């Protein structure tokens, strides 16, 4: 409910974090040092042993234990406004579930990382004769998925255009619960970052020519239906033409690597704006989109420090 | 098609649509091999070269007959900042092969 | 190799782990592999091709954006190990042919 409560927290946590001359003295090293290194750390609270699976083990649930913990500790419109953040999560293990059931792998196949919902409603949500019993029983009241499931439910049963219409139906949803309520800094965040979704799903999908239209969504603002087709069929000058906009060195990029580079780096500089609102939900976006970036550079750095890879690999990784 | 690589490699395998296994351990992964020609793959294996330089020990060994699985010596990551001399993979080759130790 | 392995890499070191492996065990084997004659010098050795579907890829739009490009690379590794296995196997049977040739003729001298 209110929203300087968790505020405090988020604060707190975010006193604590990594800084920069960690990973800039651990961009030359040979995993033991690695492992030294994280052995003062808060995510050393849950490391095990030693080992690939123990640090991955390690940083999946110190991220539980200190990011999955706020969706919790407020009620109400704060709650509301704060779990459209880490939400992938619950898409990925439901996506992931949909297509066991749609395979017939059993139930224990997947190994389904944490998100928003307690894993009974999981262990529950496998047996149903319709899958709107499964969307009944997944729903907790005010969230997208019970709300957008049953939404596309309404054609068949268990099919995977159901999926690609989920997937869709999520983002539009998700950006439409945005623009629903007033947090001046989450809305624009949203529609920054389904513009980047939709943008990337362009890239990945070029030169087949498949009918875009269906592919495009709304909810972003700096593309439109022209630019997402003139982008599918091979030109560059439309992403030449995106000036102005917060995509500032990101021009003449084809490739898909560089692509998801200059996108996750002005993700991240656009969620580090957040420090703006003190206040309202900006600061524990800053907080949790600054987190993943820490999480994924740190694991990133991890299989560097391992496998012995040049850091010549990797200095193009570290670059925001 | 099946490999038995690296429990880290064997992931993007299932990622291509393609069976893939790992030990890291070479006895075990001998055990694994005749396990694996026994259950035969599609007639297709690639072996690592640091657990097993030779994979051809389990099937002399076994099968002597229609060379099923096809075995190959893969490499691994650990390895793919220098490829370890394709080059003179291929002259243990020639020497292996026709017996003649020649180089060019 | 070199490539493909840079790829999974960076793509299960942004995105997690945990998710391109359900995305792993969500494609399907794709069977069909096989392996028929080439009658070299009067010996069958089996020349090997997949099938590999291509237009059929589970949700193309993929809300990971890492498992297309590795899936893509490991297709690629893949018809490199198909086409070094096809070299090689016809590579050791002329070189066991070879051999075959070499103690007949120098059985046949020193013995008849």
């Amino acid at each position: 409910d209110d929203f300087a409560y968790l505020n405090a927290r988020v604060r707190v946590r975010r006193g604590t974090l990594l800084k920069e001359s960690f990973f800039q003295e651990a961009l030359d090293l040979s995993f033991a040092d690695f492992l030294r290194l994280l052995s003062e750390t808060v995510y050393g609270g849950e490391l095990a042993g030693q080992g690939l699976p123990d640090v991955d083990r390690a940083v999946l649930r110190t991220q539980a234990k200190l990011v999955g913990d706020l969706p919790r500790l407020v009620t109400g419109e704060a709650r509301e406004a704060v779990r459209l953040l880490l939400l992938r999560n619950d898409l990925h293990n439901l996506q992931a579930l949909l297509r066991a059931k749609a395979t017939g792998r059993p139930f224990e196949e997947v190994l389904l990382l944490p998100g928003t919902l307690r894993e009974e409603v999981w262990r529950q949500a496998y047996e149903a004769q319709d899958p709107a019993g499964m969307a009944q029983v997944l729903a907790v009241p005010g969230h997208p998925l019970a709300r957008a499931l049953r939404a596309v439910l309404r054609e068949t049963q268990d099919l995977a255009r159901v999926e690609a219409l989920l997937a869709k139906r999520f983002f539009e949803d998700v950006a439409k619960a945005a623009k629903g309520l007033d947090q001046p800094a989450l809305r624009d965040y949203l529609a920054l970052e389904v513009d980047a979704e939709n943008l990337r799903t362009a890239f990945k999908l070029q030169g087949s020519g498949l009918a875009p239209d269906a592919f495009f969504l709304k909810g972003g603002r700096f593309v439109d239906r022209v630019r997402f087709a003139r982008l599918m069929e091979g030109d560059y000058a439309v992403l030449d033409e995106l000036s102005g906009t917060p995509f500032s060195g990101l021009s003449g990029v084809r490739d898909l690597k560089a692509l998801e580079r200059g996108l996750r780096c002005v993700l991240l500089k656009e969620a580090k704006k957040g420090v703006q609102d003190p206040l309202g939900v900006g600061l524990v976006l800053a907080y949790v989109k600054e987190r993943e970036w820490e999480a994924v550079r740190l694991r990133l750095l991890a299989r560097r420090a391992y496998f012995g890879l040049p850091r010549a690999q990797v200095e193009e990784e570290v670059v925001c | 098609m099946a490999v038995i690589a690296d429990p880290e490699t064997a992931q993007g395998f299932r990622l291509a649509g393609l069976e893939g296994y790992g030990a890291s351990s070479a006895e075990e992964a001998q055990s694994l091999l005749e396990t694996l020609v026994e259950r035969g793959g599609y007639a297709l294996v690639a072996v690592d070269e640091a657990l097993l330089p030779d994979p051809e020990r389990a099937v002399e060994r076994l099968m002597r007959g229609r060379d099923l699985p096809v075995l190959l010596p893969i490499a691994g990551l650990k390895e793919a900042f220098q490829g370890h001399d394709v080059e003179g993979y291929m002259r243990e080759l020639v020497r292996k092969t026709i017996g003649f130790d020649i180089k060019l | 190799a070199k490539e493909a392995y840079a790829a999974l890499l960076l793509a299960q070191a942004f995105d997690g782990p945990e998710v391109v492996a359900g995305a792993a065990l969500g494609v399907p084997p794709l069977e069909g592999v096989e392996a028929e004659v080439e009658n070299v010098w009067g010996s069958k050795v089996p020349r090997l091709k997949a099938t590999f579907p291509d237009g059929a890829l589970l949700s193309p739009v993929g809300t990971p954006a890492y498992t297309l490009e590795a899936s893509r690379a490991f297709r690629r590794y893949a018809e490199a190990l198909i086409r070094v296995a096809n070299t090689e196997t016809r590579l050791k049977k002329i070189g066991e042919e070879i051999k075959k040739t070499t103690r007949r003729v120098n059985a046949l001298e020193q013995v008849v």
